[PDB]
C-alpha cells in the first residue's frame, strides 16, 4: 500500500483524513521515507542554476522537442497551493492543458510516460464510453447476490492524472460532464442509488487532432478545431504542436533515433531517475508558496494588456491562470514566497503558445 | 351486467353476456376406463358423468371385498395400486376461454375486470373470441390458491353467438 | 381489501404519506370510487401470524384496520315536481342568452364560442337512413388557443357539468393514451384489452388538446374515428372493430406568433387538411391590447386575489340530462 | 463476583442520583434535579428519564464512567432494576427507558470494529428511506394444552423462543404452542437506513449505509434529510445472504461424547453489524435585542443587497431575487375552487465561463432545505420517488426523491439542455399541479411538491445574439418557459476601471491576508433574520391596488408598440409576479400594508428585467 | 450413437475455452482420537462430506470421534474443458452446425488456444444428466468425449527448438539458390502479376522485431499496408489466402462486427462474469483480415486508431 | 376492410409477422391483405401515405 521508489508519491492533502487516524493503531507507513544523506544532496541540486533547463530536458529522453511543454508537465506535478478559507474556498492545485496538431508527433508516447508516472493514473480513450460510463457504475453482485454501487472513472481518477484521447469526438452529454469538473471540482450524483454530491479531483489533461491533417496557414486557429470556443478558452494552457519544412534539425533527427535503435542499450546529460522522483515528493509538503504584495504590482499590470486585446479572447480564467502557475514555478527551487521575477516566463510560457500564433 | 354478482347469486342459474379475450389449448379428461391391481390382478371400470378434483383413484385393491369363498380365502396390494390400462378409455374435451366486460360504459375510475370460463363436449371449439355473445352460466367457486379467500368461476351451459 | 394512504394535501412540512389495510364487509361493498376521500369508523387489529420460520428476532406483525361505517367526507335525476317546473323555462323565448349567462361568468366576453360550447355539449340527432348511412349526431370543435387566455377554464368547466366528460391529455400526464392495445396489468398479470378514452367516451364529449405534440401513432387514430365512428384492432390473435360516437372539443396553439399573419389559419396552423375539413366550427381567440378590456380584466383579477339572473348550476345540468335523452 | 459486581453497579448507581445532584448555588438550581427528574415526570407520565453522561464523570472519577461504557450489554436489566426500587420508594403499569446524552467523543461508521460492540460510540451521517410504525412483542403468554397455559414469559431478547423448558403443568418441556396475542405488553418501532456523511468520504469510496431502529419513544423524531446524533449502544443482527463469501464458516456441532449410545441438527451463523438507539438529537431571548436593532434601521434594505457573496464581484440584481427567493410568499386560503401558491421561481441563463456556479455553491452553502444537482447521470426517477420493495413483507417503501425534500427550500438544477422531455413533464407537473403522480408497477400513490427551483442553462451557441430574441434560445416548449418567472440575462464587458477592479477583486481574495472583507452583517445573524422575518404575513390594505392597475397598464401600453424584440403576451401572471415580488420585500422591510413605494421598486424591477431582454 | 467406449478421431475448431480450475478426487480425514486417516472417492458431480468417524478402532467403542478434512493431503487434478464447432466443410447444404463437449484433465492442460483447427481423439463416454424435469422419458443418457492426445493443424511458431531434422529441409531450401524472390512467388500464385505487390506482403509476414529502452516505452514492430483500387484485380483472393496461410488469422468484414463486436465483451459465466472478446481479442500476435473499411462505424474507426 | 392511410389506432395493413411472447412462437400477425382474401381493400390517401 506504501508508495514505490520508483514512481510518484500521494499528496497529502488527500490522506490527511488517515493522517488524523492510523496514529491510534500501528499500521504501514504509505509514505516514502526521506533518508538523511541524500536531504543535502537535494539541497545540493536545489543550489544549481541550470536547473530550469535540465530538469525538463531530462524527463522525457525519447523526443528532443517542446521544452516548454514538458516544464508545464512538470509545473503540472509541483501544481498550486491548496488554498481552503475559513469558511468556503477550496482552491485546489490543479492545471489542466490540452494539447493538439499533427499526427507523428508521438503524443500519446508522451502520455504513457505520464500514465505510468500517476500513483493513480487513468488512461481513457473516445467513444467508448458515456455520461453512465464515468459514474454510478450500479450492478448485480456474484457470490453475495446483491445490487452494489461501484465508483466511477473519476472516482478512480480522485487525485492524480486523468488522460483522454481524440477529445473531438465526444458527444454533448460526454463532455458535459467536464463542465462541473473544471469549475466547481465536484459529482453530483443524485439518481436511485445515491443522492449525495461528491469530489473527485485530478489532473485532466487530453489531446485531438484538428480536421485537416496539416492545419493550413491563412486561417484561423480558432476555426479548425471542433470545440466551442468558451469551453476551448476554459482551459489553463492550450498548445499546437506543428511540422517545419526546415532542415538543420532533421539531420540532428535521424542521428538521435538511430542511435537509440542502435548498439541494443540505454545510454552528455546527467539524467537522474530517480532523484526527481523524491524531489518532487519532499516539495510538495514542505512548500507552501506566498504571492504577497510586490508580485502583485507587475500581475494588474499584465492582465489588462492583456484584456487590452479585442475585436481566441482573455477572460476571467486567464487572471486565475497565472497565479496558479507562478507559484507552482515557485514550488520548484524551494520558494515559499514569491518574486517579482519568475512571473516575466510564466506569461512567456503563455506567449509560447501565442507567438507560435502569428501565421 | 357484470358489475353487480353478489354472493347471493352464487350456485344459480345467471345469464349475462360481455366480450371474449382469448381461448386455451385443449386439454382432456378422461369418462371411461380400466384398471388393474398391480399385486392381486383385480380390475373393474369407472364412468363419470358430471365431470367438472371430484373423483379419483381408490386405495384399496378392493379383491377383499367379495361375496364369494374361494375368491376371498386366497396378502396386499396397498398402497394405492391402480394403474389405468389407457388402451381402452375414453376421453372428452376441456377448453377454459376468458372474458371481459363491455368497456362502453362505467370502467372509468377503475381498471376492467374478467372472470374465467369452462365448457364442455359440444361447446369447445365454437366461438372464435371477440365478438359480443350471450351465456347462461352458474356461478360456481373452486379453492386453489388465510381467511379462506375463494376465487369466482362460471359453469358454462349454452353460449349463443351472435348474428 | 381497500388500500387507503394520508391525505396529501394537509401533511405536516417535510414528512410523507403512508399506506394502512382496510377491509369491506357486506353491505360496505363499492360505495367507494377511487381517487376520493372517505371517513370511516375502524376497529385496528392485526392479522395473526403468517408461517413463523427462522428469521430476524424482532417480530415483524404488519396491523389491518377493518371498518364499520364507510362515510363521505363533508346521483342526479328529474323528479314529478322537477318535470313540470321543468316546463315553466322551456316555454319562454330569451332563454338563448340565459344558458349562456349561465354558462361561465369567470371568463367575461367572448359571447360567440361561450354560445358553440353550448351547442355543441347539447348534443344532436344522426338519423340513420334505413340502410343506407347515417350522417352524423355529433359536434366537431375546433378552437385555436392562445397562451394568454383561461382557455384550459371552459374545457375545465365541461368536465365538471358533462354527465360523461373525460380529459384525454395531451402526452402522457393520464393513464389514457387515446390508442387501445392489449397490455397485462401490474396489479393482476393477465392480459386486458385496454381501449382508447374514444373507446371510453361513446355517447360522451372527450377534450383533448396539444394536436401539434401528438404522433402519427395518434394522428390515424383521430382521422379514423372522426371518419366511421368505429376503431377496428388487429392485434395478436385478435381482430375486432369497436364502435365510437364521441364529440371533439379542441384547444390548439398558434404556431410562432399570437396570430400569424394576414395568411389564413389553415397557414397558420401546422396541421393538415382532412383534420381541418372533420372539424366544423372554427373558434379564434384574439390577443390584442384593448382599452376597454383591460380595465376590466386587471380590476377582476386584484378583486380575484383580494380574496385571500343566471341558472343555478343543478337545475341547468338537470336540464341537459333530461332533454338530451 | 458478577453477581455481586453489577449489583454493586447497580447500588452505588442508586447511590449515585439519590445523592445531590448539581453543585450550584441558589444564583442557578440548587439541588435535587433528578430527583426533581421524576417529580415532573409524575406530573405529565410520560415514562422515561433524560439523565447527563457528564455528571457521572464527576463523582467516582471516572472509575465508574469506565464500568459502564464497555460492557453495556451486560448491564441492562441491573440498570433498569434498581431505578425502579428507587421509584416505588418516592412514586407508585409503570414500564421504563433509559436515555443518555453528552457523549464527549463522536465517531464514524469508519471507526467502528467488532472490539466496539457492547460499549458506546456516537455516529452522526445522513437519514434516508423511513418506514412505518410496527409494533414488537417481549411479552409471550405461550403455553400448550395442558391447563397451565398462561405462561407470560421468555423471548423478550431477540429470539422466537416462546416456552420454557420447566413449567409444573402436565406439559412437558418439548411442549410448546402459540403465544396469547391479547395479553401482553408492546411497544412501536420504525427502522430508517442512515447514509454516510460527505465531508468525511476519503478518496475512491463510496458513502456507506447502515441500518438503525428505533424503538418506543424515539419513533418519529427521525427526518429523511437531517444530521443528528446518536446513543452509544449498538447491537449486532444475524445474515442470510453472506454465503459462498468466502471464508472458514464457523459451525454449532454439538457434542457426543457425553451420553453413552446403544441425527444431525447442527447449525451455522454469519451475522452483520447492525446498530441500535435510544436517544437521537438532530442537532445538524439575548439576540432579541439586536433583533431590534436589525428592525430600526432603514439602510438595511441596501445593506442586505452587498452582503450576500463577497466572494463574487459584480452586479446585484441577481442577488436581489435570490434574498426574495429565501423569503416566503403568503400562500394563503381562497374561495372552494383553486388556493393560489406561495412562491417565486428565478431562472437563469447565462454565458459559459462567468461564475455562475458561485451563485450555485452559495445558496445550497447556506440557505436551509438546499438542494444542489447538475443533473444529468441523475435520472429522471431521480427527483421522483423510487418504490423499494421488499425490505419485509411487502414494505412498499417510498423514498424521499430529489425534488420534494428541499420543502420550503430552493433546489436547484443546472443544465436544462442536458436533459430530456420526460423530466420536462415531471417538472411541469411539479410547476402547475405542485404534486407527483405515481403508479410505478403495482402500487399506485400520489406525492407532494412544496419547493422553490432556480435554474442554470446555457445558450444553443453558447453566447447571445443580440439581433436574435430570447426565445430562441431556451430550446425547450413553452409553458415551462411561460412559468418562469425572472430571467436575468447576463453578459460582460471590458472597461479599464473594472477591469483592474476585477483583477484587484480577484487577487485579494488569494490574498489570504486581508480577504476578512466585511459585509454589513454577519452570516447567522442573516440567518437570524430569515427567521424573524417569517412571522409577518403582509395584507396589503392600500387604495393604490387601483393605482397599480394603471401602474401595469402602462407597462403595456408601451408593450402594445414594438412587438418586433422579444414581444411578450403579457400575462396575468407577470401581473401575478408583481404582486408575489412586492410581497417579500415589505417582508425584508417588516412592514405590513404595503405601500406603493413598495410598489414601484418592484415594478421597474421587473421593467428592467425586460430591458435586459428586449435588446 | 453406437459409438460409445470406442476410441476415436474429430477435428473442428476450439470454441468458448473455459478457465483451468483444480478438480478434487479424494479428501483425506484426520481422526484426531483413533489417529487414522479416512479417505472418500468421489466420482459424481457433488458429494457429502461424511460422519465422525468411520474407523475400526473408533468403532466397537463408546465415544467415537469427530472428524474434519484436510489440505494438502488430498489429491487434485487439472481440470478445464471447452466446446468444438463442426469444420463447416462437411455439413450438408442446409444445416446449421453444432458443438460437443470435451473434458480436458491433467498434463494436457494449457495446450488448446480458442478459434484453432485441431485432431481431437479420445474415448467416448455419458455423463449421467438429462434436461427438464417432465420431458424425462426416463433413461436419458447426456455424452461427452475425454480428450487423450492434441495433434493441431496450423503447428503454432515460437514453440519448438529442434533444428536437426528441421534443417534437413530447410538447407535444401537455403541452398536453392534465389530464395527471396522464390519466397513471394510462391505465397498465393494464383493470380497473375503484382510480384512486387506480393514482395510487400511477404514483408508483413515477418514483421517480428521489438525494442523497449527500459523504463520508456516499447516500439511496435508491425507492418500495416493498405489497398486501394477496384475491383478486376481480385484482392479478396489474397486476403482470404494471407490469414489462410498465417496461424493466428481471422478473416473480418465491415458491418458483420459492430464497435462492440470485435472487442470485448460481458455475459455470465458457465459452470467454471468473465470477459468474453472479440476477434481482434482473439487475433492477437496474427493478421487480421478487413474488407471495407470505408463502411466501418464512426466510433470504429476510434479504435482502429 | 376499410382503411384510411396505411394506420389504423392499432391495426397494421401489410403482412406483420410477431413472435409470440409465449413460448416464442412464428405466426402470422396480420394486417389486410391476408384478411380480405377474395374482397374489397378500400385504401384512403394513398399519396398522404
Amino acid at each position: 500500500k506504501v508508495s514505490d521508489k520508483r514512481l510518484d508519491v500521494d499528496t497529502s492533502t488527500i490522506e490527511q483524513e488517515l493522517m488524523q487516524n492510523k496514529v491510534d493503531h500501528n499500521e504501514v507507513e504509505e509514505v516514502r521515507q526521506i533518508t538523511d544523506q541524500d536531504l543535502a544532496k537535494i539541497r545540493e541540486v536545489a543550489a544549481r542554476e541550470d536547473l530550469y533547463s535540465l530538469l525538463a530536458r531530462s524527463i522525457a529522453p525519447s523526443i528532443y522537442e517542446l521544452e516548454d511543454v514538458k516544464k508545464g508537465i512538470l509545473l503540472q506535478l509541483f501544481g498550486g497551493t491548496n488554498k481552503t478559507f475559513t469558511k468556503g474556498g477550496r482552491y485546489r492545485g490543479d492545471i489542466n492543458i490540452l494539447l493538439c496538431g499533427d499526427p507523428s508527433t508521438s503524443k500519446s508516447q508522451i502520455l504513457q510516460y505520464v500514465h505510468k508516472i500517476t500513483p493513480r493514473g487513468v488512461y481513457t480513450s473516445g467513444k467508448g464510453s458515456s455520461a453512465v460510463g464515468l459514474t454510478a457504475y450500479i450492478t448485480r453482485d456474484v457470490d453475495t447476490k446483491q445490487l452494489v454501487l461501484e465508483s466511477g472513472a473519476l472516482v478512480l481518477s480522485d487525485g492524480g492524472v486523468c488522460c483522454i484521447d481524440e477529445f473531438d469526438k465526444m458527444s454533448d452529454s460526454t463532455r458535459s460532464v467536464l463542465h462541473e469538473v473544471m469549475e466547481q471540482q465536484t459529482i453530483s450524483i443524485a439518481k436511485a442509488g445515491i443522492i449525495t454530491t461528491l469530489n473527485a479531483r485530478s489532473s485532466i489533461l487530453a489531446s485531438a487532432n484538428p480536421i485537416g491533417s496539416r492545419y493550413n496557414p491563412n486561417l484561423p486557429v480558432t476555426e479548425n478545431i471542433d470545440l466551442p470556443p468558451p469551453l476551448l478558452s476554459r482551459f489553463d494552457l492550450v498548445y499546437l504542436v506543428l511540422d517545419k519544412v526546415d532542415e538543420k534539425n532533421d539531420r540532428e533527427l535521424a542521428k538521435h533515433l538511430t542511435n537509440l535503435y542502435l548498439e541494443d542499450k540505454p545510454e552528455d546529460d546527467v539524467l537522474p531517475v530517480e532523484f526527481l522522483t523524491m524531489y518532487i515528493s519532499y516539495a510538495k509538503e514542505h512548500i507552501h508558496p506566498i504571492i504577497t504584495e510586490a508580485a502583485k504590482t507587475e500581475l494588474v499590470r499584465a492582465y489588462v494588456g492583456m484584456r487590452k486585446m479585442g475585436d481566441i479572447t482573455a477572460t476571467t480564467r486567464q487572471l486565475e491562470s497565472m497565479i496558479r502557475l507562478a507559484e507552482a514555478h515557485a514550488k520548484m527551487k524551494l520558494k515559499n514566497v514569491v518574486e517579482l521575477e519568475d512571473v516575466q516566463e510564466a506569461v512567456r510560457l503563455i506567449r509560447s503558445a501565442i507567438k507560435d500564433y502569428a501565421t | 351486467p357484470l358489475r353487480d354478482l353478489d354472493s347471493e347469486h352464487v350456485s344459480k342459474i345467471v345469464r349475462l353476456s360481455g366480450i371474449i379475450i382469448s381461448t386455451s389449448v385443449l386439454s382432456s379428461r378422461a369418462t371411461y376406463l380400466s384398471i388393474m391391481c398391480r399385486n392381486c390382478r383385480h380390475t373393474t371400470s369407472i364412468t363419470i358423468n358430471n365431470f367438472n378434483n371430484t373423483v379419483s383413484l381408490p386405495r384399496s385393491c378392493l379383491s377383499t371385498i367379495e361375496s364369494e369363498s374361494s375368491m376371498a380365502n386366497e396378502k396386499n396390494c396397498g398402497p394405492d395400486p391402480y394403474i389405468i390400462i389407457h388402451e381402452s378409455s375414453k376421453f372428452i374435451d376441456q377448453q377454459f376461454l376468458k372474458l371481459q366486460e363491455i368497456p362502453e360504459l362505467v370502467p372509468v375510475g377503475e381498471m376492467p375486470r374478467n372472470l374465467t370460463m369452462t365448457c364442455d363436449r359440444y361447446l369447445t371449439n365454437k366461438v372464435i373470441p371477440g365478438t359480443r355473445v350471450t351465456i347462461v352460466g352458474i356461478y360456481s367457486i373452486y379453492n386453489s390458491k388465510g381467511v379462506a379467500i375463494r376465487t369466482p368461476y362460471i359453469k358454462i351451459l349454452g353460449i349463443q353467438s351472435d348474428v | 381489501r381497500v388500500t387507503l394512504q394520508e391525505a396529501p394535501g394537509t401533511v405536516p412540512p417535510g414528512r410523507l404519506p403512508r399506506h394502512r389495510e382496510v377491509i369491506l364487509l357486506a353491505d360496505l361493498v363499492d360505495v367507494s370510487k377511487p381517487g376520493e376521500e372517505v371517513e370511516v369508523t375502524g376497529i385496528y387489529k392485526n392479522n395473526y401470524d403468517g408461517n413463523l420460520n427462522a428469521k430476524n428476532g424482532f417480530p415483524v406483525f404488519a396491523t389491518i384496520i377493518e371498518a364499520n361505517s364507510i362515510k363521505r367526507r363533508e346521483v342526479f335525476s328529474w323528479t314529478e315536481e322537477e318535470e313540470r317546473e321543468f316546463r315553466k323555462i322551456s316555454r319562454d323565448r330569451g332563454i338563448i342568452d340565459k344558458i349562456i349567462s349561465s354558462m361561465a361568468p369567470s371568463i367575461y366576453g367572448h359571447r360567440d364560442i361561450k354560445t358553440a360550447v353550448a351547442c355543441s355539449l347539447f348534443g344532436g340527432v344522426p338519423k340513420n337512413v334505413n340502410g343506407k348511412h347515417s350522417i352524423r349526431g355529433d359536434i366537431n370543435v375546433l378552437l385555436l388557443g392562445d397562451p394568454g387566455t383561461a382557455k384550459s377554464q371552459i374545457l375545465k368547466y365541461v368536465e365538471k357539468t358533462a354527465h360523461r366528460a373525460v380529459f384525454a391529455t395531451g402526452q402522457g400526464a393520464s393513464a389514457v393514451g387515446l390508442t387501445a392495445s392489449v397490455r397485462k396489468d401490474p396489479i393482476t398479470k393477465e392480459w386486458t384489452l385496454e381501449g382508447g378514452a374514444l373507446v371510453l367516451a361513446d355517447k360522451g364529449v372527450c377534450l383533448i388538446d396539444e394536436f401539434d405534440k401528438m404522433n402519427d401513432q395518434d394522428r390515424t387514430s383521430i382521422h379514423e374515428a372522426m371518419e366511421q365512428q368505429s376503431i377496428s384492432i388487429s392485434k395478436a390473435g385478435i381482430v375486432t372493430t369497436l364502435q365510437a360516437r364521441c364529440s371533439i372539443i379542441a384547444a390548439a396553439n398558434p404556431n410562432g406568433g399570437r396570430y400569424n399573419s394576414t395568411l389564413p389559419l389553415a397557414q397558420n396552423v401546422s396541421l393538415t387538411e382532412p383534420i381541418l375539413s372533420r372539424f366544423d366550427i372554427l373558434c379564434v381567440v384574439r390577443d390584442l391590447v384593448d382599452e376597454e378590456a383591460d380595465e376590466r380584466l386587471a380590476t377582476f383579477v386584484v378583486d380575484s386575489h383580494v380574496r385571500s339572473s343566471p341558472i343555478p348550476q343543478e337545475l341547468l345540468m338537470k336540464y341537459i340530462h333530461y332533454a338530451r335523452t | 463476583v458478577d453477581d455481586v459486581t453489577g449489583e454493586k453497579v447497580r447500588e452505588a448507581f442508586e447511590q449515585f442520583l439519590e445523592d445531590f445532584s448539581v453543585q450550584s448555588t441558589d444564583t442557578g438550581e440548587v439541588e435535587k434535579v433528578y430527583r426533581a427528574q421524576i417529580e415532573f415526570m409524575k406530573i405529565y407520565d410520560l415514562n422515561t428519564i433524560y439523565i447527563d453522561y457528564q455528571h457521572l464523570s464527576m463523582r467516582e472519577n471516572g472509575a465508574l464512567a469506565m464500568a459502564i461504557s464497555e460492557q453495556y450489554y451486560r448491564f441492562l436489566p441491573f440498570l433498569q432494576k434498581g431505578l425502579r426500587r428507587v421509584v416505588r420508594k418516592y412514586a407508585p403499569e409503570r414500564v421504563f427507558q433509559i436515555s443518555f446524552f453528552n457523549l464527549p467523543t463522536v465517531h464514524r461508521i469508519r471507526d467502528i470494529r467488532s472490539e466496539k460492540i457492547g460499549s458506546l460510540l456516537s455516529i452522526s451521517g445522513t437519514v434516508t428511506r423511513t418506514s412505518e410504525v410496527r409494533p414488537e412483542l417481549y411479552k409471550a403468554s405461550f403455553t400448550c394444552d395442558m391447563c397451565r397455559a398462561i405462561v407470560d414469559n421468555v423471548e423478550q431478547s431477540f429470539k422466537y423462543t416462546e416456552p420454557t423448558f420447566c413449567p409444573n403443568p402436565s406439559c412437558e418441556n418439548r411442549a410448546f404452542w402459540t403465544l396469547n396475542v391479547t395479553r401482553s405488553r408492546f411497544l412501536d418501532w420504525q427502522k430508517v437506513r442512515i447514509q454516510e456523511n460527505a465531508n468525511e468520504i476519503p478518496t475512491g469510496s463510496m458513502p456507506r449505509t447502515l441500518d438503525v431502529i428505533l424503538r418506543g419513544d424515539s419513533v418519529e423524531r427521525a427526518k429523511p434529510g437531517d444530521r443528528c446524533k446518536f446513543t452509544g449502544v449498538e447491537i449486532v443482527v444475524p445474515d442470510v445472504t453472506q454465503l459462498g463469501l468466502p471464508g472458514v464458516k464457523p459451525s454449532s456441532t454439538l457434542d457426543t461424547r457425553g451420553i453413552s449410545k446403544t441425527s444431525l441438527g447442527v447449525r451455522d451463523l454469519t451475522y452483520k453489524i447492525s446498530f441500535l438507539a435510544c436517544h437521537v438529537i438532530s442537532i445538524g431571548s439575548d439576540e432579541i435585542n439586536e433583533l431590534k436593532e436589525m428592525v430600526k434601521d432603514e439602510h438595511i434594505y441596501d445593506k442586505l443587497v452587498r452582503s450576500i457573496a463577497p466572494a463574487v464581484f459584480g452586479h446585484e440584481a441577481v442577488k436581489k431575487g435570490i434574498l426574495l427567493q429565501m423569503l416566503g410568499g403568503v400562500h394563503k386560503s381562497t374561495v372552494e375552487g383553486i388556493k393560489l401558491r406561495g412562491d417565486i421561481n428565478i431562472c437563469v441563463v447565462g454565458d459559459p465561463s462567468t461564475s455562475k456556479s458561485q451563485f450555485l455553491k452559495y445558496v445550497v452553502g447556506f440557505a436551509p432545505r438546499s438542494v444542489y444537482t447538475s443533473g444529468k447521470a441523475s435520472s429522471a426517477a431521480g427527483l421522483t420517488a423510487a418504490v423499494v420493495r421488499d425490505e419485509e413483507g411487502g414494505d412498499y417503501t417510498i423514498e424521499a426523491g430529489a425534488l420534494m425534500l428541499a420543502d420550503n427550500g430552493i433546489c436547484c438544477i443546472d443544465e436544462f439542455d442536458k436533459m430530456d422531455i420526460s423530466d420536462q413533464v415531471a417538472i411541469h407537473e411539479a410547476m402547475e399541479q405542485q404534486t407527483i403522480s405515481i403508479a410505478k408497477a403495482g402500487i399506485h400513490a400520489t406525492l407532494n411538491a412544496r419547493t422553490s427551483i432556480l435554474a442554470a442553462a446555457n445558450p444553443v451557441g453558447g453566447r447571445y445574439n443580440r439581433k436574435l430574441s430570447l426565445r430562441g434560445n431556451l430550446n425547450m416548449t413553452a409553458p415551462i418557459m411561460s412559468r418562469f418567472d425572472l430571467f436575468f440575462v447576463i453578459l460582460d464587458d471590458c472597461n479599464e476601471k473594472i477591469d483592474t477592479e476585477l483583477a484587484s477583486h480577484i487577487v485579494d481574495l488569494h490574498m489570504k491576508r486581508d480577504e476578512a472583507i466585511e459585509p454589513p452583517f454577519s452570516a447567522e445573524q442573516l440567518r437570524r433574520y430569515i427567521k424573524y422575518a417569517r412571522t409577518f404575513k403582509p395584507i396589503l390594505t392600500k387604495e393604490a391596488r387601483s393605482y397599480l392597475v394603471e401602474k401595469y397598464k402602462e407597462l403595456r401600453k408601451d408593450d402594445a408598440q414594438g412587438f418586433s424584440r422579444s414581444s411578450y403576451r403579457i400575462t396575468v401572471r407577470q401581473l401575478e409576479s408583481m404582486i408575489r415580488l412586492s410581497e417579500a420585500i415589505a417582508r425584508a422591510n417588516c412592514v405590513d400594508e404595503i405601500t406603493p413605494s413598495f410598489i414601484a421598486e418592484a415594478y421597474d424591477l421587473l421593467r428592467q428585467s425586460i430591458i435586459r431582454v428586449d435588446v | 450413437g453406437d459409438f460409445l467406449g470406442q476410441l476415436i478421431t474429430v477435428r473442428g475448431i476450439i470454441t468458448r475455452v473455459s478457465d483451468v480450475k483444480p478438480a478434487v478426487e479424494v479428501i483425506a480425514y484426520t481422526c484426531d482420537q483413533c489417529g487414522y486417516e479416512v479417505f472418500q472417492e468421489v466420482n459424481s458431480r457433488t458429494f457429502t462430506p461424511l460422519s465422525e468417524c468411520t474407523s475400526e478402532e473408533c468403532s466397537q467403542n463408546q465415544t467415537k470421534g469427530q472428524l474434519f478434512m484436510s489440505t494438502r493431503a488430498s489429491k487434485f487434478s487439472a481440470f478445464q474443458e471447452c466446446k468444438i464447432q463442426e469444420l463447416s466443410q462437411q455439413v450438408p447444404v442446409g444445416h446449421i452446425p453444432r458443438s460437443l463437449n470435451i473434458h480436458v484433465n491433467g498434463t494436457l492442460v494449457r495446450s488448446l488456444s480458442p478459434g484453432d483447427i485441431v485432431d481431437v481423439t479420445g474415448i467416448f463416454l455419458p455423463a449421467p444428466y438429462t434436461g427438464f424435469k417432465a420431458l424425462k422419458a426416463g433413461l436419458l443418457t447426456e455424452t461427452y468425449l475425454e480428450a487423450q492426445f492434441v495433434r493441431q493443424h496450423k503447428k503454432k511458431f515460437a514453440s519448438f527448438s529442434l533444428t536437426s531434422d528441421v534443417e534437413e529441409r530447410v538447407m535444401e531450401l537455403i541452398t536453392s539458390g534465389d530464395v527471396y524472390n522464390r519466397l513471394a512467388k510462391s505465397i498465393a500464385p494464383e493470380i497473375y502479376g503484382n510480384l512486387d505487390v506480393k514482395k510487400a506482403l511477404l514483408l508483413l509476414l515477418v514483421g517480428g522485431v521489438d525494442k523497449r529502452v527500459g523504463d520508456g516505452m516499447k516500439i511496435r514492430g508491425d507492418i500495416n499496408v493498405c489497398l486501394m483500387g477496384d475491383p478486376g484485380v481480385a484482392k479478396s483472393q489474397l486476403l482470404k489466402a494471407i490469414c489462410k496461410i498465417s496461424p493466428r488469422g481471422v478473416y473480418t468484414t465491415g458491418k458483420g462486427s459492430s464497435g462492440v463486436g470485435l472487442t470485448a465483451a460481458v455475459m455470465k459465466d458457465p459452470v467454471t462474469m468473465i470477459l468474453e472478446g472479440g476477434a481482434l481479442v482473439l487475433a492477437d500476435n496474427g493478421i487480421c483480415c478487413i474488407d471495407e473499411f470505408d463502411k466501418m462505424d464512426e466510433s470504429d474507426r476510434t479504435a482502429i486508431h | 376492410v376499410y382503411t384510411s392511410g396505411k394506420g389504423s389506432s392499432a391495426a397494421g395493413l401489410t403482412a406483420s409477422v410477431q413472435r409470440d411472447p409465449m413460448t416464442r412462437e412464428f405466426y402470422l400477425e396480420g394486417g389486410a391483405m391476408v384478411l380480405a382474401d377474395g374482397g374489397v381493400v378500400c385504401i384512403d390517401e394513398f399519396d398522404k401515405m
